[PDB]
RNA sequence: UUGACCUCAAAUCAGGUAGGAGUACCCGCUGAACUUAAGCAUAUCAAUAAGCGGAGGAAAAGAAACCAACCGGGAUUGCCUUAGUAACGGCGAGUGAAGCGGCAAAAGCUCAAAUUUGAAAUCUGGUACCUUCGGUGCCCGAGUUGUAAUUUGGAGAGGGCA
RNA sequence: UCUUUGUAAAGUGCCUUCGAAGAGUCGAGUUGUUUGGGAAUGCAGCUCUAAGUGGGUGGUAAAUUCCAUCUAAAGCUAAAU
């Protein structure tokens, strides 16, 4: 009965989300989470439905 | 039940009954319905009457 | 038997209209009927009374109807079930007197 | 024990509480295993909603009479005014409640109606006919939903005739606790001569 | 987390904060509450008067929803109406007009008086109200009729 | 119909019939065994009542048990504890003389379902009762839907288990405000009660 | 003495059934003390451990002699809450539920007490056959001190009209 | 798939007369135990021991009016657990 899970407020948790998905556009974020992206043309990069 | 009715033109009614309390009632209910009443001696007589072997009540 | 529209008093409650359903059979259970009272009866005229009902007779002929409901409060349970003991005992009487 | 400024706790564990201790790490198997069983019993019971008709029922205490939620089932009178049987209602799909008793004209209404369009939206498949396979819907209680009656419009004229509703309110308080010294006060003087 | 805690640190040194003269024994006060009349009376008074005794009347079988009774005043009595409709009738403030207010459906039992409405009709259904509650609901013009 | 007058005279117990045999009865059945089968029930309305059928499979067993409290089972009286626990005398019994009676004669009758038991005699010493057994292997009983339920597994031992009437009445099965001790099991309520109940997302 | 009946026995009579095990959970009985109270006796630990009896895949409970006081809910169980609250307590240490509400799941019912009385309509067993978890004939037996059909309070029964 | 049986079985509308409903039990006193249950919550022993618009309950003992709500002293029952 040791405390395994842990609650956060559903606010914050989408506050911490957005920020996460605002870092995606950042080019200088995104290389220093190391992700090779330096010959993608521009970030954040998109797809047609084709994919 | 036929008693209460007054449907029964003679009852005879066995002293050998095992727990009296079965008939202990018969004689005064049918006097209060006056229908004519016997104690009649054996319920092992009735049960032949009646092709079984005991009855306590014709 | 309506309430009054207000939060407070005797009546207090919202006032809605009543439609009084109609009785269960469940509330007819003390009612009496005539088996039950041919029944008894006819029972009565074979078992006889018991012996703190006979001394409930002697008490109300002879002391009084408050001693007999004394006595018959201690023999039964309780006051009301005395009084309706002394109540039937009464008619017990009264039914020896006028046969 | 006893300690610098702190409040008083009531922490109830000396017993051998720790003999009794549940935690709950199947709260999320055991959610899984609900949802199965619902989707193998609606799949048993394939064209069937999953669920009963439930009446509308006013909630009971002071505190939740102003709330209108779903109830047992639908009182023996609904049923008679719907214009059916309690067994057939039982069987084809309404829940019935034989010690519910309803001294109310407008929940008698709105149960009415709610039966009414009950049978009005159900289809009932025939003993021996032809099946018209009908796409079941899993819910009666979100295909008729519990609507909380509106009791008076959003702007209506003010009337006012001076009771300031708050002598009203005292005064029938104090009527109610002075009518038993009232009465008694009445007997007397009427038994004194 | 443990590496954050103080035992961390006091890995090294003899007594573990605990002090050398004065160790940390099992139960030197008592367990609980002990001897709150003998030796920890002097925090009971000092931090909990009153603890100690009983003074009102009893009530068995005591159900909390007959008392149930939320409380609104006045200044908060116009954020019941829906935010929307709250300049209309705020510029629309006439009889014949006035918005009814159900407080009972909001979820409030008796309407207080905390003061200074502004001076528009409103119709104030409650089941209990303030004497300056309703006196200002009639100085503002509305009403207060009671429900149940 | 007879069991109505059974019924009413066997209500009027102080009268001098239903106490002359009285009399007679616990008389013959204190000569008899302790625990001894009974041709028939001496209380055919009772026992009808109760649910005994009169065919075949149904048996009745007369018992007597003792009465009064139940002695602490001690030597010499040493208990060995607290002053409240020093008690031996006039200690009671949970359990009422009808389900002692009952076990006693599911005991002897193993093989038979106890369906209930009622009250025939008592004296000084004895309480007198009368056992409702059922055959659950007698194929009257097996067949015949009214009785297949003594001989589903799930009610062996229902006297032993407090499963009869006087059980329930022991257990203090009953619904009201009076029962909230025990109302669906007094042990099963207090583990309920005294449960430590922890969420994943605690509170 | 033509034979019954009742009660009680005996059979290596015909066919069955119970016992023991496991016992995590479940249903009861029985039942401590260590411990806490900074001592200790009521209290607490605890209606717990140990002991005993009895089940199942769950058990138990269960369709109100319920909850309520409302504009009334509507079998039982479990969860969140009520609530460390009302209350109990050398009113000390401590202990301590329930109604309402939101949910999960929802399912209802049958006996006794009624004359079939124009037909004991009921059932075990033996024997025979068959399509053998059984069905159908005959025969004893059980049973009227009551086995079938019908009724269970939500009703229902009887008799008329439709 | 054969199996019509069966003027067999069940449900509804109106009216009339009825409407049986569980006893050493409810209940009361007292004793012990238990409960949060407090002039006594349940259980058990013992004594007394009912009634039929009766009985129980309505968390302060009692006597007088009412009212509200169920219908014990018999029984079965899956699921959530």
């Amino acid at each position: 009965w040791r405390k395994w899970n842990v609650k956060v407020n559903h606010n914050e948790k989408r506050y911490a989300t957005a920020s996460a998905i605002a870092a995606t556009a950042v080019a200088s974020l995104v290389l220093a989470r190391g992700h090779r992206v330096e010959k993608i043309p521009e970030i954040p990069l998109v797809v047609s439905t084709d994919l | 039940a036929l008693i209460e009715n007054k449907k029964a033109k003679l009852v005879l009614i066995a002293n050998d009954v095992d727990p009296i309390e079965l008939v202990v009632f018969l004689p005064a209910l049918c006097k209060k319905m006056g229908v004519p009443y016997a104690i009649v001696k054996g319920k092992a007589r009735l049960g032949t009457l009646v092709n079984q072997k005991t009855s306590a009540v014709a | 038997t309506v309430k009054t529209g207000i939060a407070i008093g005797l009546n207090k409650g919202k006032k809605v209209t009543s439609m009084t359903p109609a009785p269960k059979i469940s509330y007819k259970k003390g009612a009496a009927s005539n088996r039950t009272k041919f029944v008894r009866s006819l029972v009565r005229e074979i078992a006889g009374l018991s012996p703190y009902e006979r001394r409930l007779i002697d008490l109300i002929r002879n002391s009084g109807e408050k001693r007999a409901r004394k006595v018959a409060k201690k023999r039964l349970g309780s006051f009301t079930r005395a009084k309706a003991k002394v109540e039937e005992m009464n008619n017990i009487i009264a039914a020896s007197r006028r046969h | 024990a006893i300690s610098k400024n702190l409040p008083i706790l009531k922490n109830h564990f000396r017993k051998h509480w720790q003999e009794r201790v549940k935690v709950h790490f199947d709260q999320a198997g055991k959610k899984v295993s609900r949802r199965n069983a619902r989707a193998t019993r609606a799949a048993k019971i394939a064209p069937r909603p999953l669920d009963l008709l439930r009446p509308v029922v006013r909630a009971p205490t002071v505190k939740y009479n102003r709330k209108v939620r779903a109830g047992r089932g639908f009182t023996l009178a609904e049923v008679k005014a719907a214009g059916l049987t309690a067994a057939y209602a039982r069987t084809i799909g309404i829940a019935v409640d034989h010690r519910r008793q309803n001294r109310n004209q407008e929940i008698f209404d709105a149960n009415v109606q709610r039966l009414k369009e009950y049978q009005s939206k159900i289809i009932v498949f025939p003993r021996n006919g032809k099946a018209p396979e009908a796409e079941q819907v899993l819910s009666a209680a979100a295909t008729f939903p519990i609507a909380q009656p509106a009791t008076d419009v959003e702007a209506r004229a003010v009337q006012d005739n001076g009771e300031s509703a708050f002598r009203t309110l005292r005064l029938a308080r104090s009527e109610k606790k002075f009518r038993g010294i009232r009465e008694k006060r009445a007997r007397e003087k009427a038994e004194a001569e | 987390p443990s590496r954050f805690t103080k035992t961390r640190k006091h890995r090294g040194h003899v007594s573990a904060g605990k002090g050398r003269i004065g160790k940390h024994r099992k139960h030197p006060g008592g367990r609980g509450m002990a001897g709150g009349q003998h030796h920890h009376r002097i925090n009971m008074d000092k931090y909990h008067p009153g603890y100690f005794g009983k003074v009102g009347m009893r009530y068995f079988h005591k159900q909390q929803a007959h008392f149930w009774k939320p409380v609104l005043n006045l200044d908060k009595l116009w954020t019941l109406i829906p935010e929307d409709k709250r300049d209309q009738y705020l510029k629309s403030a006439s009889k014949e007009t006035a918005p009814v207010i159900d407080t009972l459906a909001a979820g409030y039992g008796k309407i207080l008086g905390k003061g200074r409405i502004p001076n528009v009709p409103v119709i104030v259904k409650a089941r209990f109200v303030s004497k300056l509650a309703e006196e200002k609901i009639r100085a503002a013009g509305g009403v207060v009729e009671l429900i149940a | 119909g007879a069991y109505k007058y059974l019924e009413e005279l066997q209500r009027k117990k102080q009268s001098d019939v239903l106490r002359f045999l009285q009399r007679v009865r616990v008389w013959e059945y204190r000569q008899k065994n302790v625990i001894h089968r009974a041709a028939r029930p001496t209380r055919p309305d009772k026992a009808r009542r109760l649910g005994y059928k009169a065919k075949q499979g149904f048996v009745i067993y007369r018992v007597r048990v003792r009465r009064g409290n139940r002695k602490r089972p001690v030597p010499k009286g040493a208990t060995y504890g607290k002053p409240t626990n020093q008690g031996v005398n006039e200690l009671k019994y949970q359990r009422s003389l009808r389900a002692t009676a009952e076990e006693r004669v599911g005991r002897r009758a193993a093989n038979l379902r106890v369906l209930n038991s009622y009250w025939v005699n008592q004296d000084s010493t004895y309480k007198y009762f009368e056992v409702i057994l059922v055959d659950p292997q007698h194929k009257a009983i097996r067949r015949d839907a009214r009785y297949n339920w003594i001989c589903d597994p799930v009610h062996k031992h229902r006297e032993a288990r407090g499963l009869t009437a006087t059980g329930k009445k022991s257990r203090g099965i009953n619904k009201g405000h009076k029962f909230n001790n025990t109302k669906a099991g007094r042990r099963k309520t207090w583990k309920r009660q005294n449960t430590l109940s922890l969420w994943r997302y605690r509170k």
